[PDB]
């Protein structure tokens, strides 16, 4: 590697997602997905272990077959009414394959088998960029193609994604698998609204991206990957404890805190239809996926685990890390309760 | 609610946003954003081991200024969007007046209801 | 699946008895095929014969649930003869849960199965009686 | 001066802090300018 | 979203690959050219659901 | 003389500030002044007010 | 700071401060014999800077103010107590040894930092490698449970499989009776209460394991006791050497950049210290840890980033 | 301390649900509940049907 | 009321930028000043409540509870020393600021305009008490207690939000004034039954009722004194307040579906009075006492007489004061001996002579002291429920007998009979404990003089 | 009378404030019900300016002399 | 051979007295103890309790109570002066009602 | 017999043990690849032919 | 529906199942992915040639050159997998267990 080479490759990730955003054509969208894949491979395997090698293998196979299934759906769309415009499709079967391909692309619960396995054995920068941009890219396409989708697919993937992202993690102690299960749950929440009012989906996308950036930045405050390392972060610095506390509780979704705002407004514009069984199921599982958050909190923020010396040795040294933009994103991502009428900023 | 005349691309502050009263000094929402900026700079000094409430005073001033600037433009776009929602609503009222009849506003001298005695 | 659940709701409640049990056995066999397909495709039971054994056992238990549920549905509808209550199907779902606990040979776990399957059957009959739109409106 | 021969920083510069104060004054003058122009625009129209 | 740098800069960098019935280089037609011209002239200022209706 | 303790002065200043803001809010909500149907009189006796 | 990616692009290289002065030479020998004598000798002769033996309070002696903190903070090693009773049910060997491991890693990080930062090459002594030799011999004397030895071995698996080996190792051999005579010359009774079978096991494992695990990586120059000062002969056969083995011919710019940006941010070096397996000699209760951290904040110098801390300076909190 | 910790916290282990314990629980919890529920059924049906007849003792019955 | 919210925002950084040995007096003094400032509140008159803004309006149900909250704050803020004097200055500031933030969300909760704002501030009340009891629980299962607390209160209080959005998009706006004017009977469907069960079940969980009260004993035996008193008094009576406001709608079906909650409330009140008769761990006796009195409150809510509502709010305020006092008595006993049990610390008539006056007075207030507010509440609830049914007076009087019984046994187990003559480490009676008791009980007797304040809006 | 003179507020003041806020939120409830009616009927019909998903723009559709005389 | 710990004998019993016999309830700084006693027994009782007592002892009556007394006296004297019985029932005008018939 | 042990078995224990068992059955998939793609296959087939989405 | 499209899509589905189920290696899986690529190429090529879709005839060549470099990436990844082991089995990938 070189820093210039990384400038170029991250520039191409930016360019690929922008080409996904910007074109009215299908080929450029598929090229954007492919360039996203090709450029996001070398961000993984930034170190040199076979863990990242197998993770990159799993990611490449699932990512590739999702792109190929998408291209199949587009060519079926031109087997029916023939144009390369990004609008309503003209086949239940092509839309069926397209939603399944995008579901493998981002990760739903039938297709979520690769996400924790790829997010464990990688460095944290690779995981952050894959989570943010790989959940940012297909939602643009779904926002554009929404009026041709049978609701059974999006509804089933959303319900199943929320419940499997809830039920996974309760045995899990690796923090990357915890955050990946949280990603599955929030993508289910981001999916279950799209046939009703997509403004909520893109708003939940913005909120989840800012929360994930704050989360992985406070995991990059020092080299930590397990909970016992977070107990050592307790005994080495007090401010990291309360910041991890507040960001975890905003991922939990509690009303005086900013992460409740995507939940409740989704419940509102859900229930202006006659959907009641779906909000109560989704919200009971949103109660369920708070327990692993809460046991992480109970572990390393409010109880006081016994620590190990050479933290005495670590006390002499300043935190000379770099933060990309930590405090701005943190207090913007936590105290954002009374700015709920910034819903309409999204048009 | 979809665009609604994207002809006229995304356009972060449109032309008709100057055809409506902008927000003013000491409005409470921008004051909230300013306190959020003060807390932002304070917690930025709280990240590193530099002392709180000191030695970041230019960072205090810069963060507060930047957040007030951003939030001011966001408030302008917000009021534009609510105003254009209002105009679209009343214009659809004007387009189909026949579909929305005036309901039978009876006075309560002639309204029969049920009583359901609790005891 | 869709056409045979529509067959089940086409059978009135009402008394067109044991065709209800035929449809409920078909529903239970379909659901057992689903869960057995997951359990054989996510395990590698080593070997193929044991996989066929696990699939047949799962489909047999789920068809037993549907069979005994439809039987006591018909029994409530013919003996007590209140056609539009959630109470009879609360009893029915409890019967299905207790027979599931019998086929898995667990007693308190069978009582929990009684409670939850009875409440779900009461929800299904109750919302279908009042009329609650499944999955969507999907209008606004 | 009290350290083991290692000042990393702490003795302040005069480029970064002056640049930040200048750009924040720039942003205050620009926002007051924009707000006065928009008040004048609303007075022009109505 | 559906961003429109496409319209803000106003460059037809994508509006030629899009449908049939555009300006083919040697001016040759497709098989169903007039049908697309009539269907698009049916569906220009049309709100995408009454397009179906 | 005030700088001996600038700490204890703070909360009555906060209360007076909130009270002034509530009076300004009530001035913002100054509709139906004499338009009520029970507590109704003219602009009388002194000068043009019934509550302020 | 003049580091990071932008400083690496705008700056010339990390390679043009080479060579033949920038090198890692390491004098390695027994306790009380192979010591700072020949290290300071070759530092004055070859024109090449010098680090002392890694002290217990070396972390205090390398940052903050030069005055070392008392052993409530830098301890609880008590090397004099280890020479008194190295079979403590109170726990004295392994806590001391993990602290000295962190000290060895800190001074080796200082060595590689000074090597990559412009030069000009350093001599080291009593390295990390002699530290695992110390643990192996100390377990041969039966002082530590084997699980705790497995823990130190896991720390060695993590931290040592990361960095570059030194260039050369100047090995000193001094026999057991001669170290006994030199420790009688040294005459510290706390140090004189050491035994000799422990020293014998040190030299046995220190020849039988350290030297084959060199295998001409870290080219060894093996000397006798009177084969010392003799400074001309050691600079002569340092001039003889040719630097074949080791990855020092294969870095060439990227990995030197990686170690430049990895050795600085010392907390990124030292995050891998507490694994933890919880080591019943080593852990600390919560109340003791809290009061020790509060008393650490109750020093003047070590009280939240002294470059910004008042009462010593630095006259600028920007009014 | 042993008696207190056994009396409060060391109850929930050890537990096994026996049929005799379960039947005794459902009798000591639901029996009197459905008993008083039947008598509130009885008294409320009598009183409400009596006042639906209108023949209450409501000569003056203000403090309801 | 905004002039009551904004000095609480000003009271938070007081704690931060006051120095060592200077935070304490400033916080205590200024919160007592706020107690004066909202003692100035009671302007409420006649036809309506005192209603100022799109933001604020206050009933005379909300008035005594809000005065009680702001009065209970500085008493507590003095009460919570001696267990964090040895802790850090920064952790002490975090503790006190967390208390102030909790008060702020309590006032926000009591003066809510629409019930959405009430729900937001309801779970905003929920969140910091967790942090208080978990960071200073001082017993090994504060883990389990906080976990039970948050999961029960969320997962019971979760469908309430859905039902409120449903009432939003079926009947216009959710302000309590127009909902008072735009109520209409929603008859016996099944969806009406589910919606009523959702709202009432959420506040049932907040009370708690007998069905899932199990979080409440652990949350009082495994909590510090400040979170315990806030929890018991303000949170449980806040749940009662919320049920009082939401029960205005959904009148026609409560005769159909209000029977079993009455049943579980009455029989669980009797069983709770039975189970607190025998247990050790003195701190828990007040918690089961609270369960009994709030079961009585719930019976008082679900019968729908103005007599019943006035007795309900009287019992609310009276048990809030009594239970907070008795918590502080148990905290004094736990400062004397490090036991928390019931049979260990005995004697205490010889030692601490005027402490006996406060134990006697507290057991009197549990005992329905004959002009006290507690007896007023219990008496009018018995009146309204004997109007509701002529046979339920048996359970009420059996509750009365056992209530007197366990209150008296709580007295004479600790402070009667023999000093154990091996303890020998009790300090004499501090002026702090007696000061806190004079702060508790003089307002209770003043309200016992002229109780026309504490009766509710149906006065 | 001193309390009523320097501390409290007039019942006319409170009464008219209640009247004004009831007027405000009555208009808000009317507009909200009108909003949901407009949204559901506009999604049902499609005439209004809101739910217009982007169809084809006929800038590239051109009339010209082609090659094949049947077009 | 093992104890798994390194801390003090924790805790330690700490009597607050026997360093200031004239101390009030809280900590060992003796002057601010008297400051705290002064501030709580003046700004909790001498200016809060008795002033709130005299505030609640008389204030303008809730529910316009004495107003309701005098209004009821006036209206009952009115109705007994005009011969008709006090509390005429049917509180709304039965001529001004529109009953939906059967 | 009523409050402590039986109420703590009926409300927390059944829910908590149910969620614990569903966790130990779902997340305890050993890390193969063929299993995941066969899960993809049975998902595609059970979406097409059992409960159809195109029809 | 131009019945060559029928068995082309059928063989596409069989190629997709070949990509999904595989028991020994990974190069065979990548080869079936290449066959699926060929299927997409052929179907789009026959359609654009049928429709006289002369203006946007870029689709099959650009589709295959892009999915070609995709396959190249897959080859480099499988070489790295086979180089950190002796083989390229589906087995000996079960580490990083779940
Ligand atoms: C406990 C579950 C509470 C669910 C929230 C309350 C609710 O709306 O229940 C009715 C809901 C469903 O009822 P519903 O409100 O959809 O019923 C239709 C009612 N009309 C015709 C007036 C629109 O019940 C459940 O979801 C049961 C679980
Ligand atoms: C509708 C109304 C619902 C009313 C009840 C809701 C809450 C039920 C009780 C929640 C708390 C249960 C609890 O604390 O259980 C303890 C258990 C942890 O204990 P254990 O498994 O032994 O773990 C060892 C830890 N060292 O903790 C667990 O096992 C927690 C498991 C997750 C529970 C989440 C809450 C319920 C979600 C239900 C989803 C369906």
């Amino acid at each position: 590697m070189n820093p210039i080479i990384l400038i170029i490759i991250l520039m191409t990730v930016m360019l690929g997602t922008i080409i996904v955003m910007i074109s009215t054509h299908w080929l450029l969208i598929w090229i954007g997905f492919e360039m996203n894949m090709l450029a996001i491979i070398p961000i993984m395997m930034k170190k040199h272990n076979p863990r990242a090698t197998e993770a990159s293998t799993k990611y490449f196979l699932t990512q590739s077959t999702a792109s190929m299934l998408l291209m199949m759906a587009i060519i079926i769309n031109l087997m029916f009414s023939g144009q390369w415009t990004v609008m309503k499709l003209f086949n239940p079967m092509a839309s069926m394959l397209m939603t399944m391909a995008l579901a493998m692309k981002l990760g739903m619960a039938p297709f979520h088998f690769w996400v924790p396995e790829v997010t464990q054995g990688i460095p944290l920068s690779s995981g952050l960029i894959l989570l943010t941009w790989q959940k940012l890219a297909p939602m643009s396409v779904l926002y554009q193609i929404l009026p041709s989708i049978n609701l059974d697919l999006i509804l089933t993937l959303s319900i199943l994604s929320i419940t499997i992202g809830g039920w996974g993690g309760l045995n899990q102690t690796q923090l990357r698998k915890i955050m990946a299960y949280s990603s599955i749950a929030h993508m289910g929440w981001m999916t279950a609204v799209l046939l009703y009012n997509p403004t909520m989906t893109l708003l939940n996308l913005i909120i989840y991206i800012i929360m994930t950036s704050t989360m992985f930045t406070l995991f990059m405050a020092n080299s930590t990957t397990t909970t016992l390392s977070l107990s050592h972060t307790w005994n080495k610095a007090p401010i990291m404890t309360i910041l991890v506390l507040i960001t975890l509780l905003s991922m939990g979704g509690l009303p005086p805190l900013s992460g409740f705002m995507p939940k409740w407004m989704i419940i509102q514009e859900m229930t202006k239809n006659d959907s009641i069984i779906l909000p109560t199921l989704m919200a009971i599982t949103a109660l369920l996926n708070l327990y692993f958050y809460m046991r992480l909190t109970y572990s390393t923020a409010l109880t006081m685990f016994p620590s190990t010396n050479n933290m005495k040795m670590k006390w002499q040294f300043p935190t000379t890390k770099r933060m990309t933009l930590l405090p701005t994103m943190t207090v913007l991502s936590t105290m954002l309760l009374p700015l709920t009428p910034i819903l309409s900023i999204l048009e | 609610m979809t665009g609604r005349q994207a002809r006229a691309p995304l356009q972060f502050l449109p032309d008709e946003a100057r055809s409506l009263p902008p927000p003013k000094l000491t409005d409470p929402r921008l004051a909230y954003i300013g306190f959020l900026g003060y807390c932002s700079g304070l917690i930025d000094n709280a990240i590193r081991r530099r002392p709180v409430l000191s030695a970041g005073l230019h960072r205090q001033f810069l963060y507060i200024t930047s957040f007030v600037f951003v939030g001011y433009y966001l408030l302008k776009r917000q009021d534009y969007m609510y105003a254009v929602r209002d105009h679209d609503m009343f214009s659809y009222i004007k387009s189909h007046p026949e579909d929305f009849p005036e309901k039978d506003k009876k006075t309560y001298r002639e309204v029969f209801e049920e009583f359901h005695p609790v005891r | 699946a869709k056409t045979l659940l529509h067959q089940y709701w086409d059978i009135p409640e009402g008394t067109e008895c044991h065709r209800k049990t035929y449809a409920a056995t078909s529903i239970g066999g379909a659901s057992g095929l689903v869960v057995s397909a997951y359990s054989v495709a996510l395990k590698t039971p080593t070997s193929f014969l044991e996989g066929v054994a696990r699939t047949g056992r799962y489909t047999f238990t789920a068809a037993a649930i549907g069979a005994i549920f439809g039987l006591t549905s018909c029994i409530s509808a013919q003996v007590r003869e209140k056609p539009d209550d959630p109470l009879n199907y609360l009893i029915g779902g409890c019967a299905g849960g207790l027979t599931l606990g019998a086929r898995t040979r667990s007693y308190g776990i069978g009582a929990a199965a009684c409670a939850y399957m009875g409440l779900t059957a009461a929800l299904v009959k109750m919302g279908q009686l009042e009329g609650w739109k499944v999955f969507a409106e999907p209008k606004v | 001066k009290f350290y083991i021969q290692e000042p990393p920083h702490g003795s302040p510069n005069w480029l970064k802090v002056g640049l930040t104060l200048g750009t924040s004054a720039f942003l205050w003058i620009y926002l007051i300018k924009q707000h006065n122009e928009d008040v004048l625009e609303y007075k022009r129209r109505n | 979203p559906f961003f429109d740098v496409q319209k803000k800069l106003g460059v037809d960098l994508d509006h030629w690959m899009t449908i049939q019935s555009a300006e083919q280089p040697h001016r040759i037609p497709a098989r169903c050219h007039a049908f697309e011209k009539e269907w698009i002239e049916c569906a220009h200022g049309i709100g995408s659901i009454r397009a179906e209706k | 003389v005030v700088r001996d303790h600038w700490i204890h002065v703070l909360v009555p200043v906060g209360f007076v500030f909130g009270y002034y803001l509530d009076r300004k809010n009530d001035e913002k909500l100054a509709a139906f002044r004499n338009k009520s149907l029970l507590y109704k009189r003219e602009l009388k006796p002194n000068e043009e007010v019934t509550w302020k | 700071l003049q580091y990071g990616p932008l400083a690496y692009i705008l700056g010339e290289k990390t390679t043009k401060k080479m060579t033949e002065n920038s090198k890692l030479i390491t004098v390695d020998g027994n306790i009380c014999s192979g010591k700072s004598k020949l290290a300071k000798e070759v530092a004055e002769k070859l024109g090449l800077k010098h680090f002392p033996e890694a002290g217990i309070h070396y972390a205090d002696s390398t940052t903050g103010d030069g005055k070392p903190l008392p052993v409530r903070f830098s301890g609880n090693c008590s090397l004099e107590k280890f020479y008194d009773d190295p079979k403590s049910n109170d726990g004295n060997s392994y806590r001391l040894q993990a602290w000295l491991y962190a000290s060895r890693l800190l001074q080796y990080a200082d060595a590689l930092e000074h090597l990559l930062s412009t030069g000009q090459g350093v001599v080291l002594e009593r390295s990390i490698y002699s530290d695992f030799v110390f643990l192996e011999a100390m377990y041969r004397q039966g002082f530590i449970r084997k699980q705790c030895v497995d823990h130190y071995n896991q720390v060695k698996k993590v931290t040592v499989c990361e960095y570059l080996p030194p260039h050369v190792v100047i090995y000193v051999d001094v026999p057991v009776s001669e170290v006994q005579s030199r420790i009688q010359k040294k005459g510290n009774p706390h140090e004189m209460k050491i035994t000799s079978a422990y020293l014998q096991d040190i030299e046995n494992v220190y020849k039988g394991t350290f030297l084959p695990e060199m295998s001409e990586k870290c080219e060894v120059l093996q000397y006798s006791a009177w084969e010392a000062e003799d400074a001309e002969k050691v600079v002569e056969d340092i001039q003889y050497l040719k630097y074949d083995k080791g990855p020092w011919l294969d870095q060439d710019d990227r990995k030197l950049h990686n170690l430049r940006m990895l050795v600085q941010d010392k907390l990124e070096v030292l995050n891998y210290t507490s694994i933890p397996v919880f080591l019943p000699e080593v852990t600390i209760g919560a109340h003791q840890s809290d009061r020790v951290f509060q008393e650490f904040t109750e020093l003047p110098g070590r009280k939240y980033r002294a470059g910004y801390n008042e009462d010593v300076g630095d006259k600028w909190i920007w009014l | 301390i042993r008696w207190t910790c056994a009396r409060s916290a060391n109850v929930y282990p050890n537990f096994r649900p026996n049929t005799k314990t379960s039947l005794l629980g459902a009798l000591f919890g639901i029996g009197p509940l459905i008993f008083w529920y039947y008598v509130f059924k009885t008294d409320r049906d009598r009183k409400e049907k009596l006042i639906q007849e209108g023949k209450l003792d409501r000569t003056f019955n203000i403090s309801y | 009321m905004l002039k009551y919210i904004i000095p609480t925002m000003m009271l938070m950084p007081l704690t931060w930028l006051s120095k060592n040995s200077m935070i304490w007096i400033n916080t205590t003094l200024h919160s007592l000043l706020i107690s004066l400032t909202s003692l100035l509140l009671l302007n409420q008159f006649g036809d309506n409540s005192l209603n100022f803004s799109l933001t604020f309006f206050s009933d005379s149900l909300s008035t005594p509870l809000l005065i009680l909250t702001m009065w209970l704050l500085p008493l507590m803020l003095m009460a919570s020393q001696h267990h964090l004097s040895k802790e850090n200055l920064a952790r002490k500031k975090l503790f006190i600021s967390m208390l102030i933030l909790l008060q702020l969300f309590l006032i926000m909760t009591f003066t809510a305009t629409e019930l959405i704002f009430f729900y937001i501030m309801f779970e905003a009340t929920l969140v910091p008490t967790l942090i208080i009891i978990t960071r200073w629980g001082n017993q090994t299962e504060r883990l389990n207690a906080g976990l039970y607390f948050l999961f029960y209160t969320l997962a019971g209080s979760l469908p309430l939000l859905v039902a409120l959005i449903y009432i939003q998009n079926t009947m216009g706006s959710l302000n309590f004034l127009i909902l008072q004017y735009w109520v209409q009977p929603m008859p016996n469907s099944w969806s009406n039954t589910f919606m009523w069960l959702a709202c009432m079940m959420a506040f049932m969980v907040k009370m708690p009722l007998y069905g899932l009260h199990l979080w409440l004993p652990k949350a009082h035996v495994e909590a510090p004194i400040a979170g315990s008193m806030v929890l018991a008094a303000i949170l449980l009576k806040l749940g009662g307040y919320g049920m009082m406001r939401i029960t205005l709608l959904l009148n026609p079906i409560t005769d159909f579906m209000a029977y079993p909650f009455i049943m579980l409330s009455l029989w669980g009140m009797i069983m709770t009075s039975s189970i607190c008769l025998r247990q050790t761990d003195l701190k828990s006796l007040i918690a089961y006492s609270s369960v009994s009195h709030m079961a009585l409150v719930i019976v008082a809510i679900l019968i729908q007489t103005p007599w019943s509502y006035m007795g309900a709010t009287a019992l609310m305020i009276a048990h809030g004061l009594t239970s907070s006092m008795l918590f502080c008595l148990a905290n004094s006993n736990y400062e004397r001996v490090h036991s928390r049990t019931m049979i260990l610390a005995r004697g205490l008539q010889t030692l601490l002579p005027l402490m006996a006056a406060w134990w006697l007075l507290a057991s009197l207030t549990n005992l329905a002291l004959p002009p006290s507010i507690n007896l007023i509440g219990e008496l009018f609830v018995v009146m309204s429920t004997f109007s509701w049914s002529n046979i339920t007076i048996i359970l009420m009087g059996l509750n009365m007998v056992i209530t007197a019984l366990y209150s008296l046994y709580m007295l004479i187990t600790t402070q009667r009979g023999k000093h154990t003559h091996h303890i020998n480490n009790i300090l004499p009676s501090f002026t702090r404990e007696n000061a806190l008791m004079s702060l508790h009980m003089l307002p209770l007797l003043l309200l016992s003089l002229n109780p026309k304040i504490i009766l509710g809006p149906l006065y | 009378r001193w309390i009523a003179r320097t501390f409290f507020d007039a019942p006319e003041k409170n009464y008219e404030r209640t009247m004004a806020i009831l007027q405000i939120e009555s208009e808000k409830a009317e507009l909200r019900l009108k909003e949901l009616e407009v949204r559901r009927l506009m999604r049902a019909k499609g005439d209004g300016p809101w739910f217009q998903y982007p169809t084809i723009d006929k800038a590239l559709i051109d009339h010209s002399p082609k090659a094949t005389p049947d077009n | 051979p093992t104890l798994r710990w390194q801390e003090d004998p924790e805790p330690e019993d700490e009597n607050l007295y026997e360093k200031n016999p004239d101390s009030h309830g809280y900590d060992k700084d003796p002057a601010v103890d008297v400051w705290n006693m002064r501030v709580v027994f003046f700004f909790g009782f001498s200016i809060v309790l008795v002033l709130g007592s005299t505030f609640v002892a008389y204030l303008p009556d809730y529910r316009m109570q004495e107003w309701a007394r005098r209004e009821a006296e006036r209206l009952v004297k009115y109705r007994e002066a005009h011969g008709l019985p006090l509390m005429e029932s049917n509180c709304f005008d039965p001529s001004k009602i529109q009953l939906p018939e059967d | 017999l009523l409050d402590l042990i039986w109420l703590e078995t009926i409300l927390p224990k059944t829910i908590s043990l149910a969620q614990m068992k569903m966790s130990t059955t779902i997340t305890s998939q050993k890390g193969l690849i063929k299993l995941y793609f066969l899960s993809f296959l049975i998902t595609i087939l059970i979406s097409t032919t059992l409960l159809n989405f195109h029809e | 529906m131009s019945l060559v499209y029928m068995n082309i899509m059928m063989a596409f589905t069989v190629s997709l199942t070949g990509l999904l189920m595989y028991r020994s290696h990974l190069m065979s899986s990548l080869l079936c992915l290449e066959g699926m690529m060929l299927s997409l190429f052929i179907l789009a090529t026959l359609m654009i040639l049928n429709s006289h879709f002369t203006l946007a005839s870029m689709m099959p060549i650009i589709l295959l050159v892009f999915a070609a470099c995709e396959a190249a990436l897959g080859l480099s990844l499988l070489v790295m997998v086979s180089n950190t082991y002796g083989t390229d089995y589906v087995q000996n990938l079960n580490l990083l267990q779940c």
